[PDB]
């Protein structure tokens, strides 16, 4: 008789039609993903257009239910979830001219080659080429060749794009009753209602600068001894006293620097723990790979794998006859439907991958009991997370002495652990700053705090003064060399990372309490404990439906993010740094004087 | 698409109680008309079994056996297993009740 019993049927009504067009829609797009023909092309896109008009239809019936008689947060979060506009709010010719914009980002970005000039006979393309020889490349001329050329042609091609863009989401947003694009990405982080656990959007920011306060002299001694072993590689372009050049960092942009392990190694002499050669010598398959993930989820007391999982997940290449996407992606179709899309190869990276995605298919199996609107994260880092603390344990060399790749007479020193928190070292605090200082500048340019011709000027300056990189050449604002990066281009929030990056050792730290590790946390395995098993998947079981600051009390008991765990993780490479870097200089000044 | 189950009703069922209707369910205050449009709803939703759901969403066959003991004779017994045949022996016999 009242609203909020006109919203429960309301609700239901739409979670029973919501869960077939989505398996309708995820079926569809795996049909693609797994096997590429026009037809499931076809078939993805009636699926896909279907979906959208049907949540436009039911949006556009759900927003005549006002939200402030509603007393109940479950209800309340479900149409808080439906009722979004997104690009609806608009007429419809702003509309589609927003999605032709990002449509054509995406066919750029997609289809971008960048080759030597008076060689045009064929050219190189980014994903196959460019990374590749970022990656693996000693030339600095030829990088620097490369960076230029490929910044130049898409920042002249992308920046009246982005120009349009940004006015797009800002109008887009303060339709949607946003102060700008920045909070609306925020807005997923937003708790509103519920006592002691509140969080708003607009703390976030110097939440997110609490943290960074804390991680910023660890990374300086990183950036240190990084520059440090750039010294070894390059002579004299480097200065002791300036940032990195920025075609050096072993990626296209610098989001990663784990391409420079074989640079910057400690000691070289030590073997590594690649565990191949036990695999290919004992023949490890891809589906035995998959039952010792399925092992280690049964050690740790989650459920095992479903039997629709392993007869329908395509866990091997096929062949040459029939094409499927090689990215590793964990798919939840619903109706109790998970599936893994990977083309595993036998090595290390791709067991922890598959530990990873199986992560993912757990916390999608976790919360099938909740409403089809809540089956999601409680925030955007904690669908990663749980992936990324799986990946964490599975790479111990407990947990594979353990599973039989690593003998028992294995010698395990301090030397082969500096060098694998060197590893994750650079694979883990040396993405935060990046990700912190693209996040910020983008909050900036859509909260206008940055005039619209001082873009590259305050970027580039905030490279130096976050990141500690220089650029190699002035850049003004004909060229747009944030846009080079696949998420910003693509319209993707960048926060996730930091967050992920965060709640993973969190949760490191509250599974190995709750295991009771006695030990220094990157020794610990979370397998064979069935109350950290249990610890977990109470924060599994909500999904969406409780605040996410509530998930993480549940966890590690504080509901704000720590950035304790990630130094306490790291802490004796901390110290080892400290050691070393005596000679050297800590820190970087914002001067040219490298190059 | 061919089987069914009733979403919504105004009232749970009472014991063995089938209902086969198919009036436009009154979610809102204003009446529905026989018109599914806002807040009137068909109350029969369609179960779309796949053959690669989970367990908890394969389709499930069930019979239920209710067993009812009425003033009438009682004439559905079970099978009354038959021991072979003895003679010319001193043996307990039971036919039909008969002991
Ligand atoms: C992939 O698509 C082709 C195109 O018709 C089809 O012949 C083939 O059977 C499909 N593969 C599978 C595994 O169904
Ligand atoms: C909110 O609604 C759900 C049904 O979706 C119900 O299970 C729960 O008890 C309700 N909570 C409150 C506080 O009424
Ligand atoms: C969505 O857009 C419509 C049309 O402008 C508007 O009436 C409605 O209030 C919007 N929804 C929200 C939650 O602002
Ligand atoms: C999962 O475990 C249960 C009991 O531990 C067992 O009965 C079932 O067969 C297992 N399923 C698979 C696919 O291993
Ligand atoms: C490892 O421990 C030994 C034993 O004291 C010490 O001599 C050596 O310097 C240590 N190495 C590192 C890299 O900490
Ligand atoms: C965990 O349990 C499995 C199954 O009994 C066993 O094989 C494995 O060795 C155990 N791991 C540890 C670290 O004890």
């Amino acid at each position: 008789s009242t609203i909020e019993e006109q919203a429960k049927t309301f609700l239901d009504k739409f979670n029973h039609e919501a869960e077939d067009l989505f398996y309708q829609s995820s079926l569809a797009s795996w049909n693609y993903n797994t096997n590429i023909t026009e037809e499931n092309v076809q078939n993805m896109n009636n699926a896909g257009d279907k979906w959208s008009a049907f949540l436009k239809e039911q949006s556009t019936l759900a927003q005549m239910y006002p939200l402030q008689e509603i007393q109940n947060l479950t209800v309340k979060l479900q149409l808080q979830a439906l009722q979004q506009n997104g690009s609806s709010v608009l007429s419809e010719d702003k509309s589609k001219r927003l999605n032709t914009i990002l449509n054509t980002m995406s066919t750029i970005y997609s289809t971008g080659k960048v080759c030597n000039p008076d060689n045009p006979q064929e050219c190189l393309l980014l994903e196959p080429g460019l990374n590749e020889i970022m990656a693996n490349s000693l030339d600095y001329n030829e990088r620097l060749w490369a960076w230029e050329s490929w910044r130049s042609e898409v920042g002249k091609q992308l920046r009246p794009l982005y120009e349009e863009y940004v006015v797009l989401k800002n109008e887009m947003a303060r339709a949607n009753h946003y102060e700008d694009y920045g909070d609306y990405w925020r807005g997923d982080y937003e708790v509103n209602g519920v006592d002691g656990y509140d969080y708003s959007r607009g703390q976030l920011i110097e939440d997110v600068e609490h943290t960074f306060e804390e991680i910023k002299p660890l990374y300086e001694h990183l950036h240190a001894y990084v520059r440090a072993k750039l010294m070894n590689a390059y002579p004299s372009y480097i200065s002791p006293i300036g940032c990195l050049p920025a075609h050096l960092l072993g990626d296209m942009w610098g989001r990663f620097w784990t391409n420079l392990y074989s640079l910057t190694v400690p000691f070289g002499q030590k073997p590594n723990i690649d565990v191949t050669d036990a695999m290919v010598d004992q023949a490890w398959d891809a589906q035995r790979i998959f039952k010792e993930a399925e092992k280690f989820f049964v050690s740790v007391g989650l459920p095992n794998m479903t039997q629709g999982f392993w007869e329908n997940s395509m866990l091997t290449d096929p062949g040459n006859v029939q094409k499927a996407v090689c990215h590793p992606t964990a798919w939840d179709l619903g109706k109790g439907d998970f599936r893994i899309l990977m083309c595993t190869k036998v090595t290390m990276d791709d067991f922890l991958t598959a530990h990873h995605e199986m992560g993912h298919i757990q916390y999608d199996m976790a919360y099938a009991a909740q409403p089809f609107l809540l089956r999601n994260g409680a925030n955007e880092g904690f669908h990663e997370a749980v992936g990324e603390i799986m990946s964490l344990s599975a790479a111990t060399p407990k947990h594979l002495k353990s599973i039989g790749l690593l003998s028992p007479d294995f010698q395990e020193d301090n030397e082969t652990e500096i060098n694998f928190l060197l590893k994750q070292a650079l694979t883990i605090v040396g993405t935060l700053p990046f990700t912190y200082m693209l996040e910020k500048w983008r909050w900036m340019v859509f909260k206008g705090e940055i005039p619209k011709d001082q873009w590259m000027k305050k970027w580039w300056e905030m490279k130096r003064e976050i990141v500690g990189v220089v650029e190699p050449v002035p850049h003004d604002e004909t060229y747009c060399d944030p846009a080079s990066l696949f998420h910003v281009s693509n319209d993707y929030s960048f926060i996730r990372y930091y967050t992920r990056t965060l709640y993973q050792f969190q949760f490191q730290e509250a599974l190995c309490q709750a295991a009771k590790h006695e030990g220094p946390l990157h020794k610990c395995d979370i397998s064979n404990s069935t109350e950290a098993g249990q610890k977990l998947f109470n924060m599994l079981r909500l999904g969406k439906s409780e605040p996410w600051t509530l998930a993480l009390e549940n966890v590690v008991g504080a509901k704000n993010m720590n950035v304790r765990p990630l130094l306490n993780y790291f802490e004796p490479l901390f110290t080892w740094l400290k050691d070393q870097n005596k000679n050297s200089f800590v820190g970087w000044s914002t001067d040219w004087s490298p190059y | 698409y061919n089987y069914l189950y009733r979403l919504f009703r105004k009232s749970n069922l009472k014991p063995f109680e089938r209902d086969i209707s198919t009036e436009i369910y009154q979610a809102g205050n204003k009446p529905c008309n026989g018109v599914a449009g806002f807040n009137c709803y068909f109350p029969l939703r369609s179960y779309s079994f796949r053959p690669t759901y989970g367990v908890g969403h394969q389709p499930y066959r069930v019979v239920v056996l209710s067993f009812e003991l009425l003033h009438a004779p009682a004439t559905v017994c079970g099978p009354k297993k038959s021991t072979n045949l003895v003679k010319n022996k001193c043996v307990n016999f039971n036919f039909n009740g008969l002991k």
